[PDB]
């Protein structure tokens, strides 16, 4: 999802909220980001976006760009507000293969942490034949 | 800054190019696990006629 | 000691973990400010457990963040007496011996 930054000059308090959210505060808008890195899903958390978004502004002005000696490149004065739904991870994944006999029953378990509430589940089941395309399971 | 990503799962690892992967990923203990033998119970019963 | 008043006063310190641990240094995993410095109380359930663990990434910069804190008591002390009187006659003239 697409996240996005604003930042406070006064009380150097950067927030992180949804591209859809809106702050009248008086910020300004600095930037946005993709949190599940497309390229680099499990390497870098808000804290590198937010400073890589913070690296291009200037120092003055928040509003505009500048060289490198004019940036906001301190990063321990400034304090990151997290607003956005949290991101969707796997706390639990089902079993990579299971195997069985005729005549058994069989459960699968899945638990899904984050988000935002409620969630919904859909099941689907490929058959094992040649050409075969995923299909929902009737409810 | 993970640019070695994670090999297994499909990820590719920065160095490395879209056609090659790493050569290994992981390591082989080469120690097998194994069952026992069930244990018998009749067979010491039994006394043996010779044919 | 003298001329130090009635009191005696010592520190006590809180352990990490514990729920008396209360301050503001706290920040979260994903690098953001929270409210807790302790990484969770006296809390034995698993979903919080696995919600507030410390996680790192190849590049951690300021991920895990925690702080302390202390307690302190305090003791006073007080006076007590008491007394008796008497006279000569009633020790000369009496009849035992000793009764002092």
């Amino acid at each position: 999802p697409v996240l996005k930054v604003m930042f406070h000059k006064d009380t150097n308090v950067a927030t992180v909220l949804d591209a859809s959210g809106s702050l009248s505060d008086g910020s300004v808008e600095v930037g946005t980001f993709h949190h599940p890195d497309e390229t680099y899903p499990d390497s870098v958390t808000i804290y590198h976006g937010v400073r890589d978004l913070l690296y291009k502004r200037s120092a003055k002005d928040p509003s505009q760009t500048a060289s490198y000696p004019n940036n906001i490149i301190n990063m321990q004065v400034i304090s990151i507000d997290m607003k956005a739904t949290p991101r969707l991870i796997l706390g639990t994944a089902l079993p990579r293969v299971i195997s069985t006999i005729e005549g058994k029953d069989v459960t699968w378990h899945v638990d899904v942490a984050g988000g935002k509430a409620p969630l919904t589940y859909k099941w689907q089941f490929k058959a094992n034949t040649v050409g075969a395309a995923f299909a929902d399971i009737d409810s | 800054m993970l640019n070695y990503n994670a090999p297994t799962d499909g990820q590719k690892s920065s160095i490395d190019g879209a056609n090659s992967d790493q050569m290994q990923t992981f390591f082989w203990l080469k120690k097998a696990i194994i069952t026992a033998r069930k244990e018998q119970y009749f067979m010491p019963l039994a006394s043996v006629t010779n044919m | 000691p003298k001329h130090y008043g009635k009191t005696i006063k010592v520190y006590e310190y809180v352990p990490l973990l514990d729920d008396r641990n209360i301050n503001d240094q706290g920040i979260d995993a994903s690098g953001a400010t929270i409210v807790n410095g302790n990484l969770y109380g006296s809390s034995k359930d698993i979903g919080n457990i696995t919600s507030k663990l410390p996680l790192l990434t190849e590049n951690g910069g300021r991920v895990n963040r925690v702080g302390f804190t202390r307690i302190a008591r305090e003791g006073s002390i007080h006076k007590f007496g008491f007394f008796y009187e008497f006279t000569q006659e009633s020790i000369d003239f009496d009849s035992d011996d000793g009764l002092m």
